[PDB]
């Protein structure tokens, strides 16, 4: 299994996994 | 009956800046959520047109995401502080990039954009802004 593009990952990642800003600190509910 | 508030002002610093497009503003429910974001991109996508999306300038500093008019430079459009920012990602196309921001109350607004080619640099300048995978 070859390694795909590095950047693409950063994107593909967000496209799904996305991104949750921690600094925000959303009262209640402690992200796993 | 009474109230008051105040705040400091920004200074002069080298900003990354990122010329892109403005899909528009899409309403959301939660401050986070993938289906909550995509929905926007999708909404705006169909909602407005591709050519409709005006040209803007996404300012990305140490930890601040501001949308200043393309033409004017002293004409802010959207002030998304990496601190305020809650969620951010892309839709079905990496060429797009949306993010949720808390204006004040529990209310949350999402701002999509059209980067070219992809939104790797943009999202990057944002992801890194938030904090990134340890830069220092």
């Amino acid at each position: 299994d070859a390694a795909v593009t590095p950047e693409e990952r950063h994107l593909s990642k967000m496209q799904q996994n996305g991104y949750e800003n921690p600094t925000y600190k959303f009262f209640e509910q402690m992200q796993n | 009956g009474s109230s008051g508030s105040s705040g400091p002002t920004p200074k002069t610093e080298l900003v990354q800046k990122f010329r892109v497009q403005y899909l528009g503003m899409l309403p959301v429910d939660r401050p986070v959520g993938m289906d909550t974001l995509n929905s926007a991109i999708e909404n705006l996508m169909t909602s407005s047109s591709k050519e409709d999306w005006p040209s803007v300038n996404m300012n990305v500093a140490d930890a601040t995401v501001t949308v200043i008019s393309e033409k004017n430079e002293e004409e802010v459009l959207v002030e998304c502080r990496v601190r305020f920012l809650s969620f951010m990602g892309v839709g079905k196309d990496v060429h797009t990039f949306a993010f949720i921001m808390d204006t004040g109350n529990q209310r949350f607004e999402c701002h999509v954009f059209w980067c070219e080619p992809n939104a790797a640099n943009v999202s990057e300048a944002v992801q890194a802004a938030c904090s990134g995978p340890s830069s220092g």
